[PDB]
């Protein structure tokens, strides 16, 4: 899965 | 409690994993009206993080027991009734942090840096109302969500390095924002191998309190170029 | 909301990793006065194992920065003052599940897996209290964590083979009661180490719809082992 | 640390 500032 | 004992109240709570209490504290920090500190600013950033990723969490997983039992009728009317749930509270959660920003953060931003930062938040928490939007507000928040973004991708390309955390952050969601929102591949690879490529060009700004930062995200952005090639 | 979708709202709320819902829901269903089902009673079982874990971990983190900030007066009153709220929090949480075991769990148990499984509850959630306990209270509560362990202890070793997961989990828990609490290793080991090799003896009487439990506490029985004499 | 129960 994606990845932003807000994972994980 | 003044600000002075929230702040620890705060840095407290996060070592106890203790979010919505973490959360609270800042947002009366916030809510006293004096510009947020780099240190302050990023306990609430973190806070509201941990408070809104479980929901989103917790939403995603029921989300999708929606749809497996599509045919067991009793179930998915369980489902639905609960995803609804989770998806009010999720929306009160976002509701709060964007109307922080109204009040405070964002017009109280003296700096550039300030000024990227809570609008990268705004476009964030507008993004998260646009995995759960919702049919005709839909488009009007993934709007809201657009121009936050738009704004301060313009002010972080005027005032900061490429290689700035902040900066190389706003890119990596910005782009998730095109990808997974506005459904357009091809405008989130350009993007997010731009943030990328320009800052590979440059590594020797790194100012040394964030080189490991910066160097996340920028692993960060190649991963997804990674992924959405595949 | 009646009972059947009281247990299917608390199996979505385990998946949603929510368990003050899944609690809440069970604390439903056992209210409404019939005896629990081997489902039933583990929806239960793990709602609250969940809820009363993350404060226990919450507590046990501040707790241990209480210590860490000898000679920080200011950050140590900050602790102390948090490490009580979250204390006051666990122990609602375990009132509660006991003061359930009280009325309904226990006296209704028509068969001894139910009674040793309910007693144990309630040995383990007053054990709960004893690792936050109190000075005066301390005695009181340790006392009450014995004897439902023993009387469960006793009522396994009756009616129960030794391969049962129940009589083994027991052992486990009962074990670290007489390590951590009644502070006596040569004792816990003693009763960790007849439960193992009780069990190993006799391999053959496991039911095929738990060989995996017995065996995984049998594994956790040994290493409680390997550390307490390490 | 222990196991117990109540673990991991």
């Amino acid at each position: 899965a994606r990845k932003s500032t807000g994972g994980k | 409690m003044d600000k002075n004992e929230l702040v620890q109240k705060a840095k407290l709570a996060e070592q106890a994993e203790r979010y919505d209490d973490m959360a609270a504290c800042m947002k009366s920090v916030t809510e006293q009206g004096a510009e947020l500190s780099n240190e302050e600013r990023n306990l609430l950033s973190v806070a509201y993080k941990n408070v809104v990723g479980a929901r989103r969490s917790s939403w995603r997983v029921v989300s999708s027991i929606e749809q497996k039992t599509e045919g067991a009728e009793k179930k998915q009317q369980m489902a639905r009734e609960y995803r609804e749930k989770i998806e009010t509270e999720l929306r009160d959660i976002c509701n709060d942090v964007l109307s922080l920003l109204e009040k405070f953060l964002i017009p109280n931003a003296s700096q550039a840096e300030s000024k990227v930062f809570y609008l990268k938040m705004k476009g964030d928490y507008y993004r998260y109302l646009a995995e759960v939007a919702a049919g005709d507000d839909k488009k009007g928040i993934v709007d809201q969500s657009q121009q936050a973004y738009q704004e301060a991708f313009e002010i972080s390309k005027k005032e900061m390095q490429p290689t700035h955390p902040i900066r190389l952050g706003l890119a990596l969601n910005f782009s998730v924002f095109y990808y997974e929102i506005l459904n357009s591949p091809e405008k989130a690879c350009s993007l997010a191998k731009t943030a990328f490529d320009e800052a590979i060009a440059e590594l020797d700004t790194l100012s040394e309190e964030s080189y490991k930062d910066s160097t996340l995200i920028m692993q960060l952005l190649r991963d997804n170029l990674t992924l959405w090639t595949s």
